[PDB]
């Protein structure tokens, strides 16, 4: 076990606003 | 960057870090590490460096 | 179309002999639209890289 707490709910959701897909579907690659 | 035409520096401070043993009598391409590693980024936080 | 237009002009047209009045009217309605008060709201910092 640990110690841990949730973030402030404020924080959490602009931070979930902000998360760009990591990976994307683009045709070109050269 | 894989094919051999650039060179990248990542300026990290401190950082976790993560590591594998493999064996030296097998050939492989350590690619798909870097490429899993890469897909977990997000402007939120990194996962440990592999 | 807010005066001298209601059983005068037909729907598709606008009356050019009234235009400053209808003009003004309708300038009246946009800024007693916006009487308020700017209220504050809760206030935060970001963790995000940006």
């Amino acid at each position: 076990d640990i110690i841990t707490r949730p973030t402030s709910d404020s924080i959490a959701a602009v931070a979930n606003a902000t998360k760009p897909a990591a990976v994307v579907s683009d045709p070109q690659s050269m | 960057v894989k094919a051999g035409r650039t060179r990248v520096l990542v300026e990290l401070g401190h950082y976790v870090y993560t590591l594998h043993y493999y064996d030296p009598q097998i050939s492989l391409d350590e690619a798909p590490i870097l490429e899993e590693w890469l897909s977990k980024i997000n402007p939120a936080g990194i996962p440990p460096v592999p | 179309k807010t005066v001298l237009s209601r059983g005068y002009i037909d729907n598709a047209q606008f009356n050019p002999l009234a235009l400053r009045s209808n003009v003004l009217l309708m300038l009246l309605q946009f800024t007693l639209s916006n009487l308020k008060i700017n209220k504050s709201s809760t206030f935060t910092s970001d963790v995000t890289t940006i």
